[PDB]
Formats: C-alpha cells, structure tokens, sequence
C-alpha cells in the first residue's frame, strides 16, 4: 500500500519541473516510513528462518519491489539535475541500499538452481528497463570521475582556474567516446550550468560518488550471487553484460 | 488461473442468465456501415453456429489513472483493478468507445456504445473494477472473472438493457457483470488454428472447395 | 420534506462566498450520480419524469 501511495505521488509531481518544499517534506516522511518498513522485514529473516523465507517467496513482495524500482529510476535522474534536491536524493540511495540488503537476505542461504533464485531472476526480467537505467545512471558516472584522468579532456580544458567551458566539454566526451550522443545531454544538464559554458567538472564527476559507491557494491554482490548460482541463465548474462 | 494481459484477443461475454439460460451473449459490431455494437447469443451453438469474426477484440495499452490523465494532458502487461485499457476491434482495426448518442428513448441517461476510427480523447479508454467481493482494487484480475467497466470520460457502466425485451449494451448507471474470456490466446506457430482463413490445396495449385463464379447456374452450393 | 434538510445542508457545504468548491462539488455529484436513488422518483431511471 504504501509503495502504491508514492507511485501515485511520483506520477501526479512527474510533470511539475521543481519539487515544492512540502512535497519533499512528505517525500522523506514516506521513505522513512518505508525504510523502517524493510528493516523489519530483513530482521524477520536475516537468521536463516526458511519459513518465513518462503512465506515472503510466496507473497506480493515481488510487485512492491518492481514498483519500488519503477519510482526509483525515475527519481534519481529526475533529483540529479536540480541542486536543491540532494538530500532527498541522498535519502532515496539510503532507502535503495536497504531494500538491496533486504534481497540479499532473502538470497541468504540459497542452494544451486534454487527456487528463490529463479523467482529474483523472473523479478529482474520483468522489471529489466528500471534496473537498465539505474546500471546506466552509476556507471556513466563512474566514467565521469574516469574522465578527470583523461588527457583528451585536459588538454580541452582551457580556464587556469580548471574550468571547461561547456562546448569543449561535449567535443571531449565525443572524442573519448565514453558517452554516446543521447547520454551527451543528460550529462550536459546535470552538470552545474555555471554562469559560463566554463563548467566545475571537478564537482559535477566528485559528486554522487560517496552515496552511490554503497548501493553500487550491493548491486554489484547481488548480480554476482545470482550469476553464481544459477547456471545457463541467458537473461542473467545480458543483465551481466549491460 | 491465468491472467489477462495485454496483446489478447478477448470476446467480452456477458451472461444475460434470462428465462434460466444462460445464453451469455456477446458484443459485436462491423465497423463499416454501422458503429453501433449489439450483442448476438453464443449459446445455442449445436443447431446454429453464431458468427465471432466480429467478436474479437485486442487489448491494446493498459495505463493506470493518474498516467492516463498525463499523457492525455501531453511486452504482456498484467491487467489489474483500477487500471485504463483500450480494445481494439478486430476486423475493422477501430477502437471500441462510448458515442455521445442516445438512440435509447426509455432511459435519458442511456448512452449508446460504439467504433471509432481514433485513439484521441478519453472516450475510448475503460477501468475494470472489482465487482467480486472477495477481490479488491490493485490485484491482478485473472480469467474467469466477472467484471465491471466505466468510460474514464463519463462514469457508466455497459448495462444490458432488457427493457424491451431485446438485449442491448448502453452506458447506463447501473451496474452489469461482463466475463472476460480470451480466445486465441495459445498461439500455435507453424500450426492452424481456429478463427482462421485459408486456402485449402489438395496437393498444390487445387482451389479445394473453391465455390463457382457469381450468378453461376450452381447458385454457390 | 426529508430530502430539504440535506439538499440545504450540502448547497451550504458546496457553496462559500459566492463561488463553489471544486473539490466538494465534485465529490457530491460523484455521489449523487453513483446513487440515483437520491434524485428522487422522477428524473431517475426508465421511469422517471
């Protein structure tokens, strides 16, 4: 019910282009609902309980987290670009991690070719395109801190200062080629429009980087731990490879 | 235990149980020459087969409400309560939707039920609800199970008006159970299946069971 | 005479210095329509005048 609540709100500000202060105010409230809401649930089944373990197998638990993800992959990119929202983005990472944890525990104590494996397994395929773009919005960043070290990219920036002006910016990522054209201007608007096309790359590549290096390694076991223990799964080498 | 999604072809059943039959007659319409939607009974099948080349109707998009309104202000779905479907007629490649005339002089609230050539607007759009009791708003809906349509654009429900004593569909405000049972569903790759057309060969370059030219002297038989 | 209390009570509901509430006027005639009942005999139905 409660996911079903923030869908509901997600959908009615998707068109608004700035959050209003009270919707943020009942944004954090809901998630910290939500984060004690997960928290319980890991408990109930962190000590290897297989009861409880297929009970939750057996349960609505799989649309709550397909429509968690849903919210979630929208929400990251839509609080990226605006610079009043980070806390509240910060707050999302936080309620991510915690329901990757509750997964994990979930995937506790699992056998080869188990069926809870192969029930996670048909989550991830059914809700394949969210879980695409939260890969995608981690890993172009990751490449967005890799690009500081470029010289393709050092030799364009021009300002003493370090600034690089916007065009030249756009010119290096196609040179480097580690972004293609559409990605081209999702990064150029979550860069910090500064007043010049001279933009702090140093911010817009350092940012986002602490809150996201957690659920990123969680992510990360997790894909690893159902690779692992489910062989001959082709879906789960394309979600490997993307 | 099957449950509808989208890409399907659904007849829309509705079970009139008059005089203790049970003849669960179903909603068709040729879309050409004529928009309006009327039911013809599917029961009685052993002395007289009923036509259903005009009883199918594909399930196009599934939205819920709130994205609904959005997009109107701008792949197997799981259809579940409280969600906008769109049906596709079959044959005439129109969409089903509620026409703004009544041709129904008994009720004045009555609205006639018919095809149109357009996506736009929210005419075309429907919500099932749970009309069972036992089930409740945002569960998945699953075969066998009666259910309960209103327009998004005017709450009405497809009321099978009997007043007559002829059976016609009308968006009415009173409440009507419709049976969603998908056909064609299975489908059977490289295999034939039933609501087909085909040309039958014996051997090849045969004409099996071709009829004789128009205003023949075998009149066709 | 039954029927004048409510209809009086929800016009003050509805209606506040002279311009109407969208969100009670809404949620009334969803209700009023949901059930015809209250629309009394005629105007209601088949059978009403």
């Amino acid at each position: 019910r409660l996911q079903e609540s923030i869908s509901d709100f997600y959908w009615y500000y998707s068109g608004k282009d700035v959050i209003e202060e009270q919707g943020k105010r009942n944004f954090s409230k809901a998630m910290s609902v939500a984060k004690q809401v997960f928290n319980s649930l890991t408990e109930y089944i962190q000590g290897p309980c297989t009861g409880n373990q297929q009970s939750l197998a057996h349960s609505r638990l799989w649309d709550a987290v397909v429509g968690f993800l849903h919210v979630f992959a929208h929400m990251m990119m839509k609080l990226a670009q605006d610079s009043s929202q980070i806390e509240l983005l910060k707050e999302l990472l936080d309620l991510q991690k915690d329901m990757v944890v509750m997964l994990l525990s979930l995937l506790e104590g699992n056998v080869v070719n188990g069926m809870i494996a192969r029930q996670m397994v048909d989550m991830l395929v059914e809700s394949s395109s969210n879980v695409e773009m939260i890969l995608k919005f981690f890993d172009m960043f990751l490449k967005l801190k890799d690009i500081v070290g470029s010289e393709a990219f050092q030799d364009y920036v021009t300002d003493p200062r370090g600034l690089i002006s916007k065009k030249d910016f756009q010119k290096a990522m196609d040179s480097q080629k580690q972004f293609t054209g559409p990605e081209i201007q999702f990064l150029l608007s979550c860069s910090e429009a500064d007043e010049n096309e001279m933009i702090n790359f140093e911010e817009f590549a350092n940012r986002f980087q602490e809150p996201a290096r957690d659920i990123g390694f969680n992510v990360a076991v997790l894909l690893t731990n159902l690779s692992e223990h489910v062989p001959h799964d082709p879906r789960l080498r394309n979600f490997l490879e993307l | 235990v099957q449950f509808l999604r989208t890409d399907d072809e659904v007849v829309l059943q509705c079970s009139a149980t008059v005089l203790k039959e049970q003849l669960k007659l179903c909603l068709a319409a040729e879309g050409f020459g004529n928009r309006l939607c009327f039911l013809e009974p599917t029961s009685n099948a052993q002395n007289v087969p009923p036509d259903l080349a005009i009883c199918c109707f594909t399930l196009e998009q599934s939205l819920s409400v709130r994205a609904l309104q959005e997009m109107l202000a701008n792949g197997h779905r799981t259809l579940l309560y409280g969600h906008a479907i769109l049906l596709r007629h079959a044959h005439s490649r129109m969409y089903l939707s509620c026409l703004t005339t009544s041709r129904s002089m008994t009720d004045k609230l009555a609205f006639d039920v018919g095809l149109q050539e357009d996506a736009t607007g929210e005419a075309c759009w429907w919500t099932m609800h749970p009309a069972s009791k036992q089930r409740s708003e945002g569960e998945k809906v699953r075969v066998g199970d009666d259910l309960i349509l209103v327009s998004v654009s005017s709450e009405r429900y497809l009321h099978l008006s009997t007043a007559s004593g002829e059976l016609q569909v009308d968006a009415s405000f009173m409440q009507t159970l419709w049976n969603m049972n998908p056909i064609c569903s299975c489908c059977e790759e490289g295999y034939v299946t039933g609501g087909h057309v085909l040309r039958l060969f014996h051997g090849h370059m045969d004409e099996c069971l071709t009829i004789s030219a128009a205003d023949s002297d075998d009149q066709r038989r | 005479c039954g029927g004048e209390r409510y209809l009086d009570f929800l016009r003050f509901a509805v209606f506040v210095n002279g311009e109407s509430v969208e969100e009670n006027a809404n949620v009334v005639v969803r209700l009023l329509i949901r059930k015809p009942e209250c629309f009394g005999p005629a105007l209601r139905g088949e059978g009403g005048s």
